[PDB]
């Protein structure tokens, strides 16, 4: 079984791009950034998804957005799409001014909340640092927190990487999969092709041997109960 | 190459 | 695409099933626990796992014996499976004795530190509680890390529950839907289908008002790099 | 139901 896409619309993409953090948190700029959420207004804007951008966000205002986004009639909509492009450790992304929790933002979209989407698929992509680990490399009653599903850049506790010039390799490689595939394969295995894709073909470059030959895996939680198809 |  | 599942063996398929533990835990017997490890068992035995199950094991048993497994030679065998049957909290499963960190059990199966599974697939189906939450319900070089699945029975956070005469409602499911589809679909598809199930058809029966009429949903995490099937 |  699998997901009714066939509302009017898909629902929207909202895409968190934060690129300029405060002095004060001593958080550099993320350049290549806006690759990235440019990559994806294409690859959402494609796919039928109402988006938008909003830049540099501060802790606040990214709440505010959220509680905002989840009061919307979504009756007509099929889905919902988030994407937060920062800084972060586990469980938390940096606002501008200053790092957000996770479970905050999400809380919003619980089915018990925001009764326009329950039953509908509510997706969380997440492009940041879950952690400061590196990886070498080797060789009817439904449950309020069901129909989420959380695209992480990274493993638990692990660096995220990103090019200053082609943007994040999570980023590249999910809109790369999903305008390759979105008109035939299900999405956990379109992610599964994402995860093959920057497993295999990315790799750090670095002058400073810490951070040089490092690799990364990202990391699909899913919570769905049904297949879902963005051609039906 | 850098980290978020 | 898909990983070789054709080597000479499928691969050796671990059950730790706790049920009883040290008075000192303050944790309950684990009544029902038995059904779900005969119910694996058989199940995995049809898919042509070499299964060994193993009762009432201490923190520190639980460790030699995956450091024992992960000094196996893996090269004749197509995967690894892991399940851990215990009362548990986020991050951490029980041995008899006391809690055991998961970082520190999976860590023995990593890329660079079990030579012969590197590109295998290896999971872990852990049935346990994540945290004491409560649903209510409504209406070349690969990183070390890589081919992890995680077979999570709740949501992170929340409770897991387990019926003392039926078995985990998560290790019903999972068998249940194995036997049916094992032959026709993709694992990550077949999850799904336990993570319906679990959602729509289970709900606490309990005295305790506290604990009745509560909802759970399942959790896959996955770091697969290639589709799975367990048929050939 | 008892919770794990």
């Amino acid at each position: 079984n699998s997901y009714k896409m066939d509302y009017p619309e898909m629902g929207l993409c909202i895409i968190i791009n934060n690129k300029n953090f405060h002095k004060s948190t001593g958080m550099t700029s993320r350049s290549g950034t806006d690759v990235d959420a440019a990559n994806l207004r294409e690859t959402f804007r494609n796919l039928k998804y109402e988006v938008r951008n909003k830049n540099d966000l501060t802790r606040e205002e990214i709440v505010e957005l959220m509680r905002d986004v989840s009061k919307e009639d979504h009756s007509k909509r099929s889905s919902f799409v988030c994407v937060l492009l920062s800084h972060g450790e586990e469980g938390i992304i940096f606002g501008t001014n200053g790092p957000v929790d996770l479970k905050k933002i999400t809380n919003f979209f619980r089915g018990d909340r925001c009764r326009s989407l329950t039953g509908k698929p509510k997706l969380f992509i997440i492009q940041a640092c879950r952690g400061t680990e590196l990886d070498c490399g080797i060789e009817h009653k439904i449950p309020v927190d069901a129909d989420f599903l959380y695209a992480y850049s990274t493993a638990p506790g692990y660096y995220s990487w990103r090019n200053s010039k082609d943007g994040s390799w999570f980023i590249q490689s999910l809109c790369a999969m999903l305008k390759q595939y979105a008109d035939k394969l299900e999405f956990m295995h379109i992610l599964t092709r994402v995860n093959r894709k920057v497993a295999t073909e990315f790799e750090s470059f670095s002058f400073d041997a810490t951070f040089h030959a490092k690799k990364q895996i990202p990391c699909i939680v899913s919570m769905l109960t049904k297949e879902l198809y963005f051609y039906h | 190459d850098v980290a978020d």
